[PDB]
RNA sequence: CCGAUAACGAACGAGACUCUGGCAUGCUAACUAGUUACGCGACCCCCGAGCGGUCGGCGUCCCCCAACUUCUUAGAGGGACAAGUGGCGUUCAGCCACCCGAGAUUGAGCAAUAACAGGUCUGUGAUGCCCUUAGAUGUCCGGGGCUGCACGCGCGCUACACUGACUGGCUCAGCGUGUGCCUACCCUACGCCGGCAGGCGCGGGUAACCCGUUGAACCCCAUUCGUGAUGGGGAUCGGGGAUUGCAAUUAUUCCCCAUGAACGAGGAAUUCCCAGUAAGUGCGGGUCAUAAGCUUGCGUUGAUUAAGUCCCUGCCCUUUGUACACACCGCC
């Protein structure tokens, strides 16, 4: 009964990946994580303290689902609805430095490597880590 | 590639070239019984056929005027030299061409024939040539200063639906 | 509502019925298969509308002397 | 004036740089597909280009 | 050769393209070149919507104009050479043809 | 109907009020707890999950916009 | 066997009057696992009669501009309301809904145009389909004005609206409006 | 035993959202985009996905490995496409590789439960007209 | 947590020269101080290292004076340069955040500076019209009648 | 349309027609679309499965080194006709209900006679006549104005909140555009810097080849908030940072931190609308050096009510009255 990440609920899966990434802390967390907004269209800083671990976990999961995603692509995933105040709402993109630094911390953890073409994808041991955490979260959800 | 423009711009430009050439030929061959223009383009070269009634008139003294217009269309659009050829073609059943009949009616009115007689003659010639029907509408400052319109219609004439597009010629 | 046939279909039906009464039948599909060669119909919708009216009129004919 | 100020004002962009290729109008241009034709002139010639009405 | 060529046809009407894509491949079959099937690219629908009036007064009626561009691709592949074999184009007005090789 | 001036933190008179009959009626939601105890409602959510932790309240729904609790069954 | 929302079997639900048993659609032929089906029930007249009334309540509950496509939100609202009423009463939520509909449909009304005496010139009894439609509309409206500007959420407001309407207690906006209409019609007899 | 080439590929549509189920001989399982059927994004409508399985029983699904791909539409239109595709793939499998007795005595339960489980919804959209914001609504008009 | 109200719970505080409601959360209570918004309050709480899930009334004196010190002097507590209001001041060219009636009187002195140099924006401020180029034809009628 | 019939025979409009949407596991065809299968891999289970599970990882039009067209594309065709059944009907024209069916009324385009002193001479090298034509009403250059505000009105956008706001995570589109005759101005992947707006190198695409599997929004799942003009609302206003341009002041636009105003569902009145419709929700195109609260389209979610009437506002046909005929906004 092998377990991939596609057989587990991605929500508590990414939460468990963030928890593991927290407890085995080897990240290059930038010094301005307590200040910046995660995107242009946000109006408050993220409520959670160590949101960097959760965002890195989400990027790792997205890179597992499809490779070759660059920084501009990750801004597309983490873009949202800008309310623009009194003018009608629109769509905005995620923070480019946030996405870049999350990716750079990921190859600092060497679970992500750049492609021969643009963008970056997962490494075999990064895939192994994702699958292992998926298996353990499936086991926890069952029992 | 980068040298050639996209297909959309290319087709739009070809339509613009057709329209510009048609406008020029209409304004130039107005008194010569101009009917229409048909262009056949190939990568090797292009051929422009001028459908008109008076081919011997559109062709000047030994083709002087057709040579002149060939040089004009050469220079204005900048083809490679010898890559365009202009042929003049006599139309068949000139009573069936709305462009030729409208031009002849305009010539008659400019000459000074009464509008009633001129329009009757145009309608009679068209139906004598043979058509399901005809309709000529002349509008403007007829009679007094106050403007009026006279419509002279006979035979069959459709107005709605697709078949008007390939059954009725309008000028 | 709004299924009233017009002069074009009715006249075509009556003409082809009085010209080809032997070949026609009470089957709509056979009657729409004979029209493409017994007549020249510019439209498929017109053709099958005419065929339906032909079937109706031929049912009426076999039940009684219609004016056709 | 002389050559130094007669046409000196830049017209490298904006509405003053573009005119209709037919009637030399500066209003209601259609620049889509490089048409560069006035709104009314396109209605006039649209049969000739090939833009025809379907719906 | 050893040549493999591509011929693309594009126009505004479907009748002319269909008869060209018919007669060209028929000539190829009679001239025994094995023919890669005619591939129909998606139609390009150039839409231009414009106010009907030349004045701005009226009831805000919009006239919409369409141009349909259709294009087909036919790949001619023979073990022998192709250009010295086929030379005739047989192209009517209204349709544009472009012939490239597999390199380009 | 002017203002509700709800308590943001408990006191002695309302803490025992919460502990002694809230796990006795059928429908326990933060909204009803707030309206029948004159507390804020974030306080109500926190108190209800504290009673969950103490194990004297049964949870049924646990939805992001509507959480419903019920008392433990008797007999 | 169908168990709407995974529970609350439909087979034990009983319609107490024959006036609306051809228009309430909780029976096993109309028993659906989930109140969401794009069944084209408004394409033809009287087609909404065979539409399940849980679907009718879900369709009616999504109103007032902010809420015109949020049918998933409405379904979750209905699910929470059924949970709440099951906890509060102990019987079938569908039974509670059916009783609320029956007690909320106004048996007669008044409508006219001309020189009306009090409200309308004539008093007019209503059809069973209009009964069901008006009852569902009144229940959703009462829940909406109950939940507008208070901390009590829309689930509880719908739940206790149905609870009050199923018995008849004048605490539900639906039967308050129904009684007002009854008085108007009786005066306009 | 090891009889190969037991497969059908059947689609289902709902508001320009297509779903292609590749039903195949094997163990009994259904997956959508490589994910389990019971684990889908709009988890409110999970019963709409599980509706064919619940109606027909796991016995008939025990002999089929079904994989569904969706490349269009929204969320709920996608769900309806998936359920229609699964039901149509199962009835096509039972139509070809086993008897039409079983095909009929599953198609009936599908039909007089829900016609949309096997018949596509034809309605798609309606073009916007140049007098209002939508297909039929008009801009607000004034007289003074 | 979820206990009774603490004994040393003041219902409102006295910060700088204005009172803040201790009934609400700390991240939003000090927003009642002029010159402080949600982002500034959140960042100063984060760099004061205070639990954000507690009301303003239950903070102790050391924590509240830590907040005072950080708000008054954000430069030495790693608040980034771009985050402050009175950046590159017209008077002395120094990066400062302004926190109190200092904001009121700095606004007043800037407006009277514009009036004194008789700039167009200063004249519009003097006359009470719009200064950001808005159309005064149809809107802003309430501010006059 | 059937029928009556001093009319007979026609013509236009309607319809027919064209485009569009819905069905075709039927045909043709695909390395600028894929699917299936196989083979290399990568990871989990390896207790033991092993034709186990996932892959938008790599290959099999690289030419011998797999097929096929369901899904995509677009052509040729079919398919729906009130055809079948029951009832009503003069048992005619037709109407209602049902079966089978994808569909038993999909939306548009075109659209007659006659007319309006309806709008445009500011679209035109369409134009009559008048005016001006060298101190110009031609033309060019600089600056200002078209924005200007005691006020009134119209089309709209944002809201008044808990059916919610904020924070995070998960997961889905379809129209359609993209480097230019003049004419300079394209869509952008990826890598680096910056907190953001942006900047800097490296490419791709004249395009089913690249942006792009257009990772859109609403919605969904969790967090905080807690009925307060509140974490609703974001107007007004201060300071600062970029971008476009020759130039940003009367702020072009964008970004950050501050201020948080009216507004608690709106009188009398009044608009639009019948099914993928209204409404919520975003995304393209036009305008565009810079730019959308507009408009034209596209998709996503998706209803309540109604299958009727002439009450109001109007329209069509017939009869009738008329002192109206500029025609009741008449006349007197
Ligand atoms: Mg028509
Ligand atoms: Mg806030």
């Amino acid at each position: 009964p092998g377990v991939t990440v596609k057989d587990v609920n991605q929500q508590e899966f990414v939460r468990a990946l963030a928890a593991f990434l927290k407890k085995s802390g080897k990240l290059k967390v930038p010094e301005w994580v307590d200040t910046v907004k995660l995107a242009k269209h946000k109006e408050l800083a993220p409520y959670d303290e160590n949101w960097f671990y959760t965002r890195a976990a989400s990027t790792a999961r997205h890179l597992y689902l499809r490779g070759g995603a660059g920084v501009g692509s990750m801004t597309k995933i983490y873009g949202g609805r800008q309310r623009n105040g009194v003018m009608p709402s629109h769509f905005s993109r995620g923070s480019k430095s946030v996405a870049r630094r999350v990716l750079q911390a990921l190859e600092g953890l060497k679970m992500v490597e750049k492609d021969q073409d643009g963008g970056r994808k997962l490494t075999p041991q990064g895939q192994r880590d994702l699958d292992r955490i998926a298996g353990q979260v499936a086991a926890a959800n069952k029992k | 590639m980068a040298v050639q423009i996209s297909k959309k711009r290319k087709f739009v430009a070809d339509g613009i070239f057709k329209a510009e050439l048609n406008e020029f030929l209409t304004r130039e061959l107005a008194e010569d019984g101009y009917s229409g223009v048909e262009v056949r383009v190939t990568p090797t070269r292009t051929e422009i056929i001028i459908l008109a009634t008076r081919t011997q008139n559109v062709l000047g003294e030994k083709g002087r005027r057709i040579r002149e217009l060939t040089a004009v269309v050469q220079k204005r659009f900048g083809f490679p030299e010898g890559s365009v050829e202009l042929y003049a073609e006599k139309v068949a059943t000139r009573g069936l061409c709305a462009i030729a009949q409208a031009e002849s009616l305009r010539y008659k009115l400019l000459g000074g024939l009464a509008v009633r007689r001129a329009c009757y003659g145009v309608l009679r010639f068209i139906m004598e040539s043979g058509a399901k029907g005809c309709e000529v509408v002349v509008s403007g400052k007829l009679r007094g200063q106050r403007a009026k319109s006279m419509k002279f219609v006979d035979g069959l004439m459709i107005h709605s639906g697709d078949p008007v597009n390939y059954y009725v010629d309008t000028a | 509502m709004g299924r009233v046939r017009t002069k074009t279909v009715k006249k075509a039906a009556r003409v082809i019925i009085e010209k080809y009464y032997t070949r026609l039948g009470n089957d709509f599909h056979t009657n729409k298969r004979v029209c493409e060669e017994i007549a020249i119909i510019p439209s498929k919708k017109l053709r099958n509308k005419i065929a339906g009216y032909v079937t109706h009129l031929m049912k009426r004919i076999q039940r009684g002397p219609v004016r056709g | 004036g002389h050559q130094q100020l007669y046409w000196s004002h830049p017209r490298k962009f904006g509405q003053g740089s573009r005119s209709c290729r037919v009637c030399s109008n500066r209003h209601g241009l259609i620049r889509k597909y490089g048409l560069n034709m006035c709104r009314q002139c396109f209605r006039q010639y649209a049969k000739d280009i090939g833009f025809i009405k379907l719906d | 050769a050893i040549h493999r060529i591509r011929i693309t046809l594009t126009s505004r009407n479907v009748k002319s393209l269909e008869k060209v894509c018919a007669d060209l491949i028929r000539g190829a079959k009679e001239k025994n070149l094995k023919v890669k099937g005619p591939v129909r690219m998606p139609t390009k629908t150039l839409r231009i919507t414009t106010r009907k009036t030349p004045c701005g007064e009226g009831s805000k009626t919009w006239d919409r104009f369409q141009m349909r561009i259709h294009k087909r691709l036919i790949d001619l592949h023979s073990p022998s050479e192709i250009v010295k074999q086929i030379t005739s184009i047989s192209i009517e007005p209204g349709v544009e043809v472009e012939v490239t090789i597999a390199d380009a | 109907r002017d203002k509700l001036n709800n308590l943001v933190l408990f006191d002695k008179a309302t803490y025992d009020k919460l502990c002694k009959e809230v796990p006795n009626y059928k429908l326990i939601t933060p909204a009803v707890v707030s309206e029948r105890l004159k507390i804020r409602g974030s306080l109500a959510r926190a108190a209800l999950q504290e009673l969950l932790s103490k194990g004297l309240i049964k949870l049924v729904s646990k939805h992001r916009a509507q959480v419903i609790y019920t008392r433990n069954t008797k007999g | 066997d169908i168990k709407l929302f995974g529970k609350w079997s439909t087979d034990d639900v009983q319609i107490n009057d024959i006036s609306l048993q051809d228009y309430i659609a909780v029976k096993e032929k109309y028993a659906k696992y989930l109140p969401h089906s794009a069944g084209r029930y408004a394409a033809k007249r009287f087609r909404k009669a065979q539409c399940p009334i849980v679907e009718r309540l879900t369709n009616s509950m999504m109103m007032h501009g902010r809420n015109n496509g949020k049918k998933l939100m409405t379904v979750r609202i209905v699910k929470h309301a059924f949970e709440i009423i099951h906890l509060l009463t102990g019987e079938n939520p569908l039974q509670v809904l059916v009783n609320a509909i029956i007690n909320s449909g106004p048996r007669e009304d008044s409508t006219r145009i001309g020189r009306a005496g009090t409200v309308r010139r004539q008093a007019v009894d209503v059809s069973p389909l209009r009964r069901v439609n008006q009852a569902i509309w009144l229940l959703c409206t009462g829940a909406r004005e109950a939940a507008f500007r208070n901390i009590k959420t829309i689930a509880e407001c719908l739940a206790d609206e149905l609870i009050n309407a199923a018995k008849g207690s004048s605490n539900s906006y639906a039967i308050k409006k129904k009684d007002e209409l009854e008085r108007v019609a009786k005066s306009n007899r | 035993s090891k009889g190969p080439l037991q497969s059908v590929q059947v689609f289902g549509r709902k508001k320009t959202a297509t779903a292609v189920a590749h039903c195949k001989r094997g163990n009994g399982l259904i997956k959508v985009n490589g994910r389990p059927l019971e684990m889908i994004e709009p988890r409110t409508l999970q019963y709409k996905l599980l509706e064919p399985v619940l109606l027909l029983g796991k016995e008939r699904f025990a002999g089929v490995d079904i994989r569904v791909r969706v490349k269009g539409g929204g969320h709920v239109a996608q769900i309806y496409a998936i359920r229609q595709s699964i039901s149509k793939a199962l009835v096509a499998y039972y139509q070809k590789y086993v008897d039409e007795a079983s095909k009929k005595e599953i198609k009936d339960i599908l039909i007089q439960y829900d016609r949309t489980l096997l018949v596509a919804d034809p309605r798609r959209c309606e073009s916007k007209k140049f007098g209002g914001p939508g297909a039929r609504a008009r801009y607000q008009k004034s007289y003074r | 947590m979820s206990l009774v109200i603490p004994e040393k719970f003041q219902h409102i505080l006295r910060v700088l020269n204005t009172n803040i409601d201790g009934r609400r959360k700390i991240a939003f209570a000090i927003t009642a101080i002029k010159g402080v918004g949600r982002r500034y309050a959140h960042v100063v709480l984060r760099k004061a290292d205070i639990d954000l899930t507690k009301r303003a009334g239950e903070l102790t004196e050391d924590e509240v004076e830590r907040v005072i010190t950080i708000m008054q002097n954000p430069r030495q507590y790693k608040i980034p340069d771009w985050f402050l209001n009175r950046q590159k001041d017209v008077k002395d060219g120094k990066y400062s955040q302004v926190l109190a009636n200092g904001l009121d009187n700095k606004l007043r002195e800037d407006l009277e500076r514009l009036k004194k140099i008789r700039a167009h924006r200063g004249l519009r401020h003097f006359w009470g019209l719009r200064v950001r180029g808005q159309h005064t034809k149809t809107t802003g009628r309430r501010g006059r009648t």
